[PDB]
């Protein structure tokens, strides 16, 4: 803002760090129901986590009910809460599924079209 | 080759003989040779180098 | 009061019980009648002492301007129904009713019509005919335009259909005249030019030489080569397939003209092609010298195509002028600079002596003397470039000798015609520029360090009291690509007089003057060089 | 009319027209220029092609001013090329089919 | 102020709030540290005006009594054309003379 | 401090055609840019940005053309330093100065508008 | 290593030196550069300035300039006319004379209006006796020893200099044109130097210069030389527009 | 290392609040562009070079104007890769 002397990091780790493989088709939210996602989510990181982490929860979900989210910002976000790894595996495993439901006609992920 | 600016820091013999042959043509180039341009018109009206102008010229002809 | 004596002079004053303060100036030798007469919203004088000069106040501005008609004898104002305001005018053998039109002005015009853009136009001195060279880029000439008119009419007919529908007729004859409705004209490659002698009396066209379709005019130059008698000759450059951004030719021709009839009709003789554009041209001690791309050639007359003389291969980028005094070259071109080349005439060689130490892009130059240059540029500057005192003319980064740069100014508008002349008769030299969005000014030496000293201050202490209006500084300004040297801003201290008298007097206390001597010395330098 | 750098349609019915190169225009306004047999063009009609017109002199403006201007000067020569003893300005001028010769001198008509 | 490096600016858009001075700081540059031929004021960035800020000294931050302005060469080179020039941080000088203080007496 | 005077000197007479000295003591000047000592180095920062107002940047552009690209780095990290000072303010001026750089294989380097004659 | 494709790209000088149009400019190191083809270009442009020479030498710039001494200061001509100089030596002088009591005695009696200088002088000295020095052209930067360079480049034989003439046994001073140089008489002998067929000797080759004498005592310009039909050996040796400035002030 | 990284501070903040200066890793693809896009939009401002152009070729003011902020997005090539 003020300051020259210091970098951005963020702009740093999107050089250097090691990110997913779904994360180049952009998504929209308007194609998508999230109330069906979220109970997927809440299980999905309790399970990473060995508890319930409420706030890591509704961070996500903030992070997620803007109109298009930016994938390589919440993998970085995710990064520090889930052990890195993780985090790129969860976030390459949700982002694809978003796809899914967002070209499902109902805006539902195929998944629970099945189940 | 003259001890010159253009080839220092060339030392292989080859390179030095090359460079100076594409440096004779750029030399060439920018020099006037009025033999070779100067272009002159015959009583015939027709064009010649100054050359062979002087040379037909003296050559009982023109 | 205005007097007005017998060998041409006269002086306005105020009248208060004292004759206030005078100004005088001269209008032949010869007495100056005065005479009352209503003008386009004022009472003015007219006076005739050996021409018809009207001397009024234009909002409140005293200018004493001559109009342009014989000598006259007696005259006052008049009006009728016919004429709402007029003057009648006895003269030689003759009473006139006259009429005086529009009075905001400095010069007027009168023009004749032409074709496309006029590019160049030369003097000839003899019978006074003006060489107009035009060329227009994505355009169509004449002759293709009627033709492919005359085609796709050819086209139309063909439909088919009632054969009985016969727009050709109409088509072919309805002439929409591109003087209103545009010129109907197109492609990207394509030039359209043409050549003209017209006579500067009238804009009868004495003659016409129409181009073909992609060739392009670039250069005139009317000259006598010696080898013959006093047959003047005409050259013209042309581009052949000229491509504008990306950049590309087929080539150039030189066009050559006898100029017959004592100079009101071309002829051709013979186009000699070249190796690209000729964007200069310039007669020179019996032959022509010719700039092409980044060759600088001397030509001779030879009677089936010209000759090439002489030649030199080291000038930078692209010769855009050429100009010669009495045996110096002064090349210009289109990136770096001014370039001086001295003829070694004997040894036949063209040899660069001195250039310059700044890139500039010039667009034109006209020599001083001997030794200075000036020039424009494509950005709105001018500068003045001058040869140090012990410059080798003749001898045998890049360059040996440069050359001082002694005036820099920034003008504003492109400038694009400069010469060094008078205007008044028995004025002074200066040095007349004429810019490209309808400017003329000039620049007029000083001549006493006095006067500079005294306007130098006048306009520095503007500077500071009368700031520029819409937020800009003026040094600044006039520094815009090169800080400013040697130059002063008429238009700035011009400003004087429509200040408010109390910053009037804030400034002339400053100079310990008073407002009517301060504008009296604004308008002695106008007066001396200009109008 | 010219090309235009600005149009500025006032009240009181008139149109300044300042031509981007030469002579500035002040029409005036006549009729507004509707329901004659000149053809209308709309954004609902359709074609699959272009619509056309043709071009005709002006019928609602009546061209009542015209200031002159040297806009643009390509050359220009201070010279004496009539008898008199003061120089006149020959300025090559204009743009195109409007393009001019004008001879300037310091004088009134 | 020319001499320590190790400050900051609020650097951000302009306003139309003068700026002001305190007694220690009275009369002197805000970029060129100068003494002479003042020549054009200072304005401050609203963020940077509002509230406590009000009436300050930009460069000591105590309570404003003059107007604040630049030297003839900033406003020749243009360097009166960036913004708010508060200084924002406090520097290490006035802390470390502070401690000394407060510890020798 | 002989640079600090320059600095000072130059605005000071900037607009009075007093430009050879100015230049002839940018020759002075202008070695001490590889210099490491802070005071010694802002002092002749200084000194360069006085005499870009009063000498003009197309001066300072051809002093700063050879070392932009140069091989070495402190000398590039020095010139384009300079660079930056000289483009920021007065960098519409410099449109007219820069140098012609030709066009290689698959770009197009030249601007060719400034070369339409007319 | 991607540094040595890097290095793989690196050109030979001899390569470059091809390429490039002007070779002289390519310097060594230029191969480094990571645009060389720019890099060499910039250094063909006009009017633009060389890189300072010291970026590679290890000692520092005028660290190095260190040893040896070195004369005060010089003061311009139209300042040493006004005599400050030795006014202000007298007083130096004097005060180093003075002991710490004195010197203590005047700071509290002080010897007001003892000397003094007059106005006028100062002002015709800055005002009306001021000269423009020698300057440098653009572009030459100074470095370590460039003031200890005689000149070079004068390949002219009319350039006579005064110790050169004075250690030579000819005068300088306005008779240097009459005076001639101990090379003219061999030069009428031999001709000119085999080097200098276009220089023209002062007395031999060209005309006597005005008011020298052709002779042979003490001081002469000789028997000049000609041929046996009467044709000068080299040049003559016997002698065989509108310039002004165009605004300027009267 | 600490110097490297930390001009390298400098000159982002730099650049980024300045399109168009430059560091000691900037290529000439980037310094020429700049360079064109600078001298587009001055040709815009500067009110004559317009009148120049739009003389030189055969167009209109706005047309020019239209062409020369088309250039704007690549007007020289396409980046270097
Ligand atoms: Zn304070
Ligand atoms: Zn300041
Ligand atoms: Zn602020």
């Amino acid at each position: 803002e003020q300051d020259n002397r210091f970098s951005n990091k963020q702009k740093k780790l999107l050089k250097q760090l090691k990110f997913a493989e779904c994360l180049e088709k952009k998504v929209d939210m308007s194609k998508v129901n999230l109330e069906v996602i979220k109970p997927w989510i809440t299980k999905r990181v309790t399970e990473i986590l060995g508890f319930e982490d409420d706030v890591v929860i509704e961070f996500i979900f903030n992070q997620l009910e803007v109109k298009n989210p930016d994938s390589k910002m919440m993998q970085i976000n995710l990064t520090g809460f889930l052990n890195g790894k993780n985090a790129r595996e969860f976030m390459g495993e949700l982002w694809p599924l978003l796809l899914s439901a967002q070209e499902n006609i109902a805006g539902i992920p195929s998944a629970f079209l099945e189940l | 080759i003259p001890n010159t600016a253009h080839f220092a820091n060339v030392t292989q013999i080859e390179d030095a003989v090359s460079l100076w042959a594409k440096l004779k043509l750029q030399k060439a180039s920018e020099r006037w040779q009025p033999d070779t341009e100067e272009e002159y018109e015959d009583s015939s009206g027709n064009v010649v180098n100054k050359k062979t102008y002087e040379d037909l010229k003296r050559q009982g002809l023109l | 009061l205005n007097i007005g004596l017998q060998n041409g002079v006269l002086l306005r004053t105020v009248l208060d019980p004292v004759t206030g303060d005078l100004s005088d100036t001269r209008t032949g030798s010869r007495p100056v009648k005065l005479f009352r007469v209503r003008m386009q919203g004022q009472e003015a004088v007219l006076a005739m002492s050996s021409r018809s000069w009207l001397s009024y106040s234009y909002q409140s501005r005293f200018h004493l301007t001559p109009l342009s008609y014989e000598t006259l004898e007696f005259a006052s104002g008049f009006a009728s129904e016919q004429c709402p305001e007029g003057i009648v005018a006895i003269s030689t053998n003759t009473l006139r009713i006259l009429a005086l039109e529009k009075l905001g002005a400095v010069f007027n015009q009168v023009a004749f019509p032409l074709q496309y853009t006029p590019r160049k136009f030369v003097i000839h001195p003899e019978s006074n005919n003006l060489i107009i060279i035009e060329t227009d880029h994505n355009a169509y000439t004449e002759a293709t335009k009627a033709q492919r008119k005359q085609q796709m009419a050819e086209e139309m007919v063909e439909a088919a259909g009632e054969l009985a529908a016969e727009m050709a007729a109409a088509f072919l004859n309805e002439n929409l005249p591109e003087s209103i409705f545009g010129a109907p004209k197109a492609g990207n490659g394509q030039w359209a030019s043409v050549i003209r002698v017209m006579n500067p009396i009238q804009g009868n066209t004495l003659d016409l030489v129409q181009l073909e379709q992609n060739e392009a005019a670039f250069s005139v130059a009317v000259c006598r080569f010696s080898n013959t008698g006093e047959d003047w000759y005409v050259l013209v450059g042309v581009a052949k397939d000229l491509i504008l951004n990306p950049r590309s030719v087929a080539g150039g021709f030189v066009y050559t003209y006898k100029l017959v009839n004592n100079g009101e009709k071309l002829e051709f003789l013979h186009k000699t092609p070249v190796e690209e554009v000729p964007a200069a041209i310039a007669p020179f001690q019996g032959r022509v010298l010719i700039g092409v791309g980044k060759l600088l050639r001397v030509y001779d007359l030879g009677k089936k195509k010209l000759l090439r003389k002489c030649e030199n291969k080291h000038i930078a980028n692209y010769i855009s002028g050429i100009q010669t005094i009495g045996h110096r070259v002064i090349v210009s071109d289109v990136q770096e600079s001014f370039i001086w080349v001295r003829y070694k005439r004997n040894e036949n060689q063209l040899i660069i002596f001195a250039d310059d130490t700044y890139p500039r892009w010039v667009t034109t130059a006209s020599l001083l003397d001997y030794d200075t240059v000036a020039g424009a540029d494509k950005f709105g500057n001018i500068c003045v470039v001058r040869l140090p005192p012990n410059t080798n003319d003749e001898v045998d980064n890049g360059a040996s000798q440069k050359a001082e740069v002694i005036m820099n100014y920034h003008v504003g508008e492109t400038v694009l015609s400069l010469q060094k002349t008078t205007l008044i008769p028995g004025g002074s030299e200066s040095l007349v520029y004429t810019t490209l969005s309808g400017g003329i000014g000039i620049l007029v030496p000083f001549t006493s360090h006095e006067d500079h000293d005294f306007f130098q201050h006048v306009e520095m202490h503007l500077r500071s009291e009368h700031p520029p209006l819409c937020g800009r500084d003026h040094l600044s300004f006039r520094s815009y690509y090169f800080p400013v040297k040697n130059v002063i801003d008429g238009d700035l201290c011009e400003q004087f007089n429509s200040m408010e008298p109390n910053k009037q007097k804030n400034v002339s206390e400053e100079l310990d003057r008073t407002p009517p001597e301060v504008s009296k010395k604004l308008e002695d330098i106008r007066t001396r060089y200009a109008f | 009319v010219p090309v235009a750098a600005a149009m500025c349609v006032l009240k009181t019915g008139f149109l300044f027209v300042a031509s981007e190169f030469g002579n500035h225009y002040l029409y005036q306004i006549a009729h507004l220029g509707d329901d004659d047999e000149e053809p209308e063009f709309s954004s609902a009609m359709p074609l699959e092609d272009t619509f056309f017109f043709q071009p005709r002199p002006l019928k609602n403006l009546v061209l009542v001013d015209e200031l002159d201007s040297l806009s643009p000067i390509l050359f220009c020569q201070i010279a004496d090329l009539a008898n008199e003893d003061t120089p006149q300005l020959y300025v090559a001028c204009g743009r195109g089919p409007r393009s001019s010769l004008r001879v300037l001198r310091h004088g009134l008509e | 102020a020319k001499h320590h490096p190790d400050l900051i600016f609020c650097r951000k858009q302009a306003g139309v709030a003068i700026g002001r001075l305190c007694e220690k700081c009275d009369g002197k540059c805000v970029i060129c540290d100068s003494y002479v031929r003042p020549c054009t004021l200072v304005r401050i960035c609203d963020e940077c005006n509002y509230g406590s800020y009000q009436g300050r000294c930009v460069i000591c931050g105590g309570p404003g009594v003059s107007d604040a302005y630049y030297c003839k060469e900033c406003t020749i080179q243009e360097k009166d054309r960036d913004g708010c020039p508060k200084i924002v941080n406090l520097g290490s000088s006035k802390t470390d003379l502070f401690y000394e203080r407060k510890k020798y007496g | 401090t002989a640079s600090a005077v320059v600095q000072h000197m130059s605005l000071g007479v900037y607009g009075f055609g007093c430009e050879d000295s100015l230049n002839h003591l940018l020759n002075y000047v202008w070695p001490n840019v590889f210099e490491t000592s802070p005071h010694v180095i802002q002092a002749v920062m200084g000194a360069l940005e006085g005499l870009r107002v009063a000498i003009g940047p197309c001066r300072m552009l051809q002093y700063c053309l050879q070392g932009l690209f140069h091989p070495a780095r402190k000398v590039r990290d020095v010139y384009w330093k300079i660079y930056n000072s000289i483009y920021i303010g007065s960098q519409d001026a410099l449109i007219a100065h820069y140098p012609r750089i030709y066009n290689d294989d698959k770009n197009t380097y030249i601007r060719y508008e400034l070369d339409y004659i007319l | 290593s991607k540094k040595k494709l890097r290095r793989m790209n690196r050109f030979t000088v001899a390569e470059l030196k091809q390429l490039v149009a002007r070779p002289d400019v390519v310097e060594m190191h230029d191969v480094t550069a990571q645009d060389p083809k720019l890099l060499v270009h910039l250094k063909a442009t006009r009017n633009s300035v060389p890189v300072p020479r010291h970026w590679c030498f290890k000692r520092k710039y005028l660290q190095g300039k260190r040893g040896i001494e070195k004369p005060p200061f010089e003061l311009p001509d139209f300042i040493k006319r006004t005599g400050i100089q030795e006014m202000r030596e007298a007083l130096q002088e004097k005060e180093e004379q003075k002991t710490m009591k004195s010197k203590m005695r005047e700071k509290v009696r002080p010897k007001m209006g003892k000397i003094d200088i007059d106005y006028q002088k100062l002002h015709d000295a800055f005002f009306k006796w001021q000269t423009k020095p020698k300057l440098t052209i653009h572009g030459d930067l100074y470095y370590e020893g460039k003031e200890f360079e005689t000149r070079l480049k004068e390949k002219k034989p009319g350039d006579l200099s005064d110790e050169l003439r004075i250690s030579l046994g000819m005068p300088v001073g306005p008779n240097a044109h009459k005076v001639p140089p101990p090379w003219l008489i061999a030069m009428q002998r031999y001709g000119p130097p085999p080097s200098y067929p276009n220089l023209k000797i002062p007395g031999l080759n060209s005309p006597i210069p005005e008011s020298c004498s052709f002779g042979y005592h003490a001081g002469g310009w000789g028997k000049p030389p000609v041929d046996e039909t009467g044709k000068p050996l080299y040049g003559d040796v016997f002698g065989t527009i509108d310039r002004t400035p165009w605004g300027e002030l009267e | 290392m600490t110097d490297r990284y930390t001009i390298h501070s400098q000159l982002e903040h730099l650049q980024s609040k300045y399109i168009g200066t430059g560091h000691a890793d900037t290529t000439k693809w980037e310094w020429l562009v700049n360079q064109h896009r600078d001298s587009y939009c001055s040709y815009m401002g500067h009110f004559d070079l317009l009148n120049y152009f739009a003389i030189a070729e055969n167009e209109s003011k706005a047309r020019v104007r239209f062409n020369l902020m088309e250039k704007m997005l690549q007007p020289c090539g396409p980046p270097a890769d």
